[PDB]
């Protein structure tokens, strides 16, 4: 116990350091942001490698202790966070080298452009261009050549790039007690504890494929329908019973399935609620809406909004010769500084961003006591479902008609609940294969698995053998598909999105439970409920301090993530989708391919 | 008549650090406990062992008032009793104390952009404070086995840390300043009165 000691010393003086560096190196970002001039830039540069350079030298000096050493837990994760800093146990070239890999293909990635076939002297980007065509047109051609070009004109370029890449970042995996740069990622989902609380990397490759595994049916179902609607628009290309072409999903990847409402609507004769005239007729400006949303906020029981909160922050675009990022984000300064900068319009997706941007005030003011590396959530997909749940509580039409933007005797239909529940369904449920199969791939390709030879051979197939998607053209052994994203060419996990989608109807169920709602699950308010922002409160506390299965057990009462609340938020979609789905095939085949 | 100098310790235009506090003694000094209120930011005053109301009839043999300045999320540790930093290695009171303690902001005349660094505070010591002691040392603090000699380094530190107060902070880190009063009655004539 000679070494839990210093290790407590060495800590305090750590921490009243880091609180100072941190802070000025925020103060410096922020101010960057919003007054955007080189001279900002050039001081956020120096704050920032300042505070670079001492964590570096902490880390290495911190490494002279042993865990085996402390008993006390608190301290030993502390420790455990501190000394892990394997990003530069490499040498000096292969460290730049990295760096200049990463660099170009991200150069590489953003400045790509494709050109029309028939237009030589017409060539558009990514996001002003191509997203608009696969987002609004319906041609099949002409999607078909966008596709087909931004694959060969990215994959083509960051194929031989992501080859060196992979092998370096195996071995920087391989300095730090890892035996790929795989488990170095689900490295975040580890605990340790009491008996029945520890979790490791392992454990998450059983557990995703178990949830998937129990999600399918309904990802089915949703399918059959996709198909048999989309077939009106182009009868000619679509097979009753095989796959759906990549390049008709109403995204670019068909990450999301979003931009397909307007050709699969169930009842397309009414509208859905929309309260922004009305925000517009009562006199309603910026402010007001975040007098709304403190005012939901604490009527749970939850704590008011800070002094400098309304001083410091943003909400509004200045409007004058001062240029900002327009990008909703919450941050936090540190030392009980808090602030929000967003682009504030009068309009019901603002109405809901700010309700969004607020539960992640809340969470970082509740963990404001805890030592400083310990300030954080529990599992990197923790912070994003506290967000999600408020949202969904304030757009209710009982929510909405309890503060003045629905008339009061307003009547719900049945109708509008199933466009409702569609439209959720086409960005929720239509997401999680994609996600999977995307984090299935790059975890078998990085263990080793798979070769060089068969880089892409693997993908297509996993493609249509998961989530249901055939290629329109064939593709030889010199694209790389998967490149040809933000995420895989720029050093981002992709697996957060899962666990989010899976944590947020958990959370959403043991909150309406606690305040006692009865009906179904999609019209639950949890406005003026103590015990619910009770609940909330004893998990919001804690941050990393304790293993994230207690924060989980701290709500749910279970240890580990279930799928039951997700299929129950859709019964009656189900059941509608269902009764639709009577002479027509459900599943697909692998055999068919529009080029055979 | 004769008055009594709390002017110039509440009023002072400059503080001391924590763990170099003033002390002031009053002398052969007619006080009044009023000419302290209708300074409305008074974010606490409460007293121990003595009624506030029933402070102007007693009389005392002498009076001590001690002035620091601290955050704010370490007022409660000025008390009986009471664990934390402040109140291990810089200021301790007795179980036994007949005083009490006045505390206010001062986020305007303490706090600079770009940090104010003459405020200072200890953070390693090797026992306890001994109730009504100060400790001025800038000795190394030795917390391994190996001696030091004189030089920070591996497991030898500088006792002694600086806050970094500014403007912008939250309500729990703007400096506080604090005044701390101790009546006690000796068996010479009691010469402090109302
Ligand atoms: C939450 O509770 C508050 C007060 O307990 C409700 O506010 C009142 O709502 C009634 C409607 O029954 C109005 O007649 C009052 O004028 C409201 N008073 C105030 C001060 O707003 C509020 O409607 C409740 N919210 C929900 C969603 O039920
Ligand atoms: C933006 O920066 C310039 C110089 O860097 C400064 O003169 C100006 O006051 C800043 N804007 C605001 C709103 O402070
Ligand atoms: C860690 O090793 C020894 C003690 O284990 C120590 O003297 C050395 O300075 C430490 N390394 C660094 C880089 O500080
Ligand atoms: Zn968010």
């Amino acid at each position: 116990s000679i070494i839990e000691e210093q290790a407590k010393t060495f800590l305090d003086k750590f921490n009243q350091e880091a609180e100072d560096l941190s802070y000025q190196s925020a103060l410096a970002s922020w101010n960057y942001n919003t007054n955007i001039t080189e001279e900002n830039a050039q001081k956020m540069n120096e704050a920032a490698a300042k505070w670079s350079a001492f964590y570096e030298e902490q880390s290495k000096l911190a490494k002279n202790y042993s865990l085996q050493e402390v008993q006390n837990l608190t301290i030993k994760r502390q420790l455990q966070a501190l000394q892990q800093s394997g990003s530069s146990a490499l040498s000096a070239d292969k460290n730049k080298q990295l760096n200049t890999i990463l660099n170009t293909m991200s150069t590489i990635y953003s400045t790509g452009k494709v050109c029309n076939p028939k237009n030589p002297q017409e060539c558009l980007l990514l996001e002003p261009g191509l997203d608009d065509i696969m987002a609004t047109s319906t041609d099949y051609n002409e999607r078909l050549w966008a596709w087909e070009g931004w694959r060969a004109e990215v994959g083509k370029q960051l194929r031989p790039l992501y080859e060196e890449y992979v092998v370096l970042k195996n071995e920087m995996a391989r300095a730090n007690n890892y035996e790929d740069y795989g488990d170095y990622w689900r490295g975040d989902y580890e605990a340790e504890g009491a008996d029945g609380y520890n979790y490791n990397g392992n454990q998450l490759i059983e557990d995703v494929e178990r949830t998937f595994k129990e999600i399918k049916p309904l990802y089915e179902q949703l399918h059959a329908y996709v198909r048999t609607k989309l077939m009106n628009t182009y009868p000619s290309y679509i097979s009753p019973t095989g796959c759906l072409p990549a390049h008709l999903l109403g995204d670019m990847w068909g990450r999301f399935w979003t931009n397909l409402y307007p050709l699969t609507v169930p009842f397309g004769q009414k509208p859905n609620i929309d309260v922004t005239d009305a925000m517009v007729n009562q006199g309603w400006n910026a402010e007001r809406i975040f007098k709304e949303a403190e005012k939901f906020f604490v009527s749970v029981g939850l704590p008011y909004m800070t002094q400098g909160f309304w001083e410091n922050s943003m909400l509004t675009d200045p409007g004058d010769d001062r240029k900002v990022v327009c990008h909703p984000t919450a941050w936090d300064l540190g030392k009980g500084d808090f602030r929000i900068k967003m682009c504030t319009k009068v309009t019901m997706d603002n109405f809901l961003t700010a309700h969004h941007e607020m539960g992640h005030i809340q969470y970082d003011m509740a963990y404001a006591t805890q030592p400083f590396l310990l300030r954080n959530g529990a599992n990197e997909g923790f912070h994003e479902a506290v967000g999600e749940i408020m949202s969904l509580s304030a757009a209710t039409p009982e929510h909405l008609k309890s503060i003045g933007l629905l008339p009061s005797d307003f009547q719900e239909d049945n109708e509008t609940e199933i466009n409702f529940l569609l439209k959720q369904a086409l960005t929720i449920v239509g997401t999680l294969p994609f996600t999977y199969m995307l984090e299935k791939w790059r975890w078998m390709v990085f263990k080793g698995d798979i070769p060089k030879e068969q880089w892409m051979e693997k993908w297509w197939e996993m493609k249509r053998e998961i989530v249901g998607v055939v290629e329109p053209l064939p593709h030889d052994e010199t694209y790389c598909d998967p490149a040809a994203l933000f995420h895989v060419s720029n050093d981002y996990s992709f697996i957060r999105y899962y666990t989010r989608t899976i944590y947020q109807f958990q959370f959403q169920e043991a909150l309406c439970q606690a305040a006692k709602h009865d009906g179904p699950l999609h019209k639950c308010d949890i406005s003026n409920s103590t015990e619910a922002g009770q609940k909330l409160l004893n998990m919001l506390r804690l941050g990393k301090s304790e293993p994230w299965t207690l924060a989980l057990e701290n709500v749910v009462g279970a240890r580990n993530m279930d799928v039951r609340p997700l299929l129950n938020y859709f019964e009656p979609l189900s059941v509608w989708l269902k009764e639709q789905n009577k002479n027509s095939f459900v599943g697909w085949n692998t055999d068919w391919s529009p080029y055979a | 008549t004769n008055l009594c100098p709390f002017d110039e310790v509440f009023n002072a235009t400059r503080f001391a650090s924590v763990y170099a506090w003033n002390r002031k003694r009053i002398s052969n000094c007619v006080a009044d406990y009023s000419v302290l209120y209708n300074f409305a930011p008074f974010f606490t005053f409460k007293c121990y062992g003595v009624s506030p109301t029933k402070l102007n009839d007693l009389c005392f043999t002498n009076v001590y008032a001690d002035s620091f300045v601290i955050r704010g999320n370490e007022v409660r540790q000025i008390a009986p009793g009471q664990t934390g930093n402040i109140a291990d290695y810089n200021y301790k009171l007795p179980d036994d104390f007949t005083g009490c303690v006045i505390a206010w902001n001062s986020n305007k005349l303490d706090s600079k952009v770009s940090g104010n660094y003459n405020y200072l505070y200890r953070l390693f010591r090797k026992s306890n404070l001994k109730p009504f002691e100060r400790d001025i040392s800038t000795e190394i603090y030795q917390a391994g086995n190996k001696p030091c000699n004189g030089v920070a380094g591996f497991n030898c530190y500088f006792p002694l840390r600086s806050y970094g107060f500014r403007p912008t902070y939250g309500v729990g880190h703007q400096p506080y300043r604090v005044v701390v009063l101790s009546f006690e009655l000796l068996h010479a004539p009691a010469t402090v009165c109302g």
